[PDB]
């Protein structure tokens, strides 16, 4: 919720590209995924997130004994401006009534 | 199958005229960059609009 | 569920370039110059 | 403990190399294309060949519909749901930033005034 | 060494994907990019209602051969039991989803989609088989063996 108004005071400002917050890393593809819907799998979170890039792999945090999500994952794409699109994006998204959250 | 001349009017011309002769006339105070932002108003006004048929 | 839309219209980066109305440019006031589009250098 | 140390750091390697952006990658191996380009070409102008077919002709990949504009212009991955989910700062940072573009010119005609 | 992890993985779709995407329940046969309303078709066509082309219904109930009511299609439809189905059945034969009519584009043209009803549906008492949009000509009957109903399709001429 804090990341969309450090996105309008970064435009309202008129910040102007490489000076931007996500040239913080640019070491990182991996993503984080939090707030997720424990119904939620792989192949689903694949499936959406695969429009901002194409993901190589992602490890989601399933609970180990009973097998179930703990309800995020830390995802791998194929490419970083993949990243930098996905969290300036996809964040603050409605998922099964429940919004979820992305950072680096 | 046949060929149009284009001809600029008369009472055009007589106006366009009258525009030039509005200039001079009503500016004697008027600074010199002023006057010439009116000719170039006139005159691309007679231009951009003829064109082909002042020539 | 894709989200789909008769043909297809038109993208976004143009969709919204000049401003809008506007309406042309004076009277056509003699003091307005205006006559070139960009800075010369 | 050669193969099991070689399993876990081998897999320092691969992860490593996956890690940051197998996409971002290759991208930086085209330079390195380019470097040779400069040993045979050291300073090319027009006709010479790789300019030639160069003007001479102007692994799923996700099929449907189409993939909004992104910034970046990626094409979606294979198996993509194909359908868009984002919060619309891409158009709206898209449209925005386009609209700027029209403010500097009508800043401009201010000028000659 | 029967089962060496008790869990796994899926890489599956998740019921709350398909489930929220499509919602009267969840809906199947979203419709194609194609799919347009019949009349602003016929407003391209540049066609007053007079010479308008629109699609109306006729029933006669299979045992006795008319109109129950008439119904247009220019204003897709979801041909289903009845509530979530627009276009209801009283049939009892008619899966919760039985079939959809949708109009695309390909020209404004009808086309009839089977859901896989698990009975299946008759075309001139003569069956097709499912998961394929067929266009329907005028004058084509619809009920897939006998069959509570049966229905035409007319274009408005004459």
């Amino acid at each position: 919720k804090l990341i969309n108004e450090l996105n309008e005071r970064e435009v309202q400002l008129g910040v102007a590209d490489k000076v931007s917050w996500h040239s913080e890393y640019k070491d990182s593809a991996w993503i984080f995924l939090g707030g997720l819907p424990y119904e939620l799998t792989e192949g689903d979170i694949i499936c959406v997130f695969s429009q901002y890039g194409e993901i190589v792999n992602i490890n989601l945090v399933r609970d180990k004994k009973t097998g179930k999500s703990k309800g995020f994952c830390f995802l791998c794409y194929e490419d970083q401006r993949s990243t930098i699109l996905a969290v300036d994006n996809f964040n603050g998204i409605k998922i099964k009534g429940r919004t979820i959250r992305v950072d680096h | 199958t046949a060929q149009c001349f284009l001809r600029v009017d008369d009472e055009s011309m007589q106006r366009f005229h009258n525009r030039v002769r509005q200039i001079l006339m009503a500016s004697g105070s008027t600074t010199f960059t002023k006057i010439v932002n009116k000719w170039n108003t006139a005159l691309i006004g007679l231009m951009t609009y003829f064109r082909e048929a002042v020539v | 569920n894709p989200r789909t839309s008769n043909e297809v219209q038109y993208d976004q980066r143009l969709f919204n370039q000049s401003k809008g109305m506007d309406s042309g440019f004076a009277g056509g006031e003699d003091e307005i110059y205006n006559v070139y589009d960009q800075a010369w250098r | 403990q050669r193969r099991k140390a070689e399993k876990d750091s081998e897999r320092d390697e691969l992860y490593a190399q996956w890690g940051k952006g197998l996409a971002q990658s290759r991208q930086q191996q085209q330079n390195v294309e380019d470097a040779m380009k400069e040993m045979q070409k050291p300073l090319a102008r027009y006709i010479d060949d790789e300019d030639l077919d160069r003007m001479l002709r102007e692994r799923p990949r996700y099929s449907g519909p189409a993939p909004p504009p992104n910034r970046f212009n990626i094409w979606p991955g294979y198996r993509w749901d194909g359908v868009d989910r984002s919060n619309g700062f891409e158009q709206k940072r898209f449209a925005r930033l386009a609209s700027k573009k029209a403010v500097e010119e009508l800043a401009y005609k201010w000028s000659v005034e | 060494n029967l089962q060496a992890q008790e869990e796994e993985r899926e890489f599956y779709n998740a019921r709350r994907r398909e489930h929220r995407q499509r919602n009267d329940p969840g809906g199947n046969n979203k419709e194609k990019e194609v799919p347009a309303k019949e009349k602003p078709s016929f407003e391209l066509s540049g066609a007053l209602l007079e010479d308008t082309n629109t699609f109306r219904g006729v029933v006669i109930k299979y045992s006795e051969p008319k109109r129950w009511r008439l119904y247009p299609f220019k204003n897709a439809y979801l041909l289903g039991r009845h509530p979530i189905d627009h276009p209801s059945c009283s049939k009892q034969h008619a899966v919760f989803q039985y079939r959809l009519v949708e109009y695309t584009r390909a020209r404004v043209k009808p086309y009839i989609i089977d859901l896989g009803s698990g009975n299946g549906t008759f075309l001139n008492n003569k069956r097709i088989e499912p998961q394929r949009y067929y266009e329907l000509k005028e004058k084509d009957v619809l009920k897939e063996i006998d069959d509570e109903d049966e229905e035409e399709e007319e274009e408005v001429s004459d």
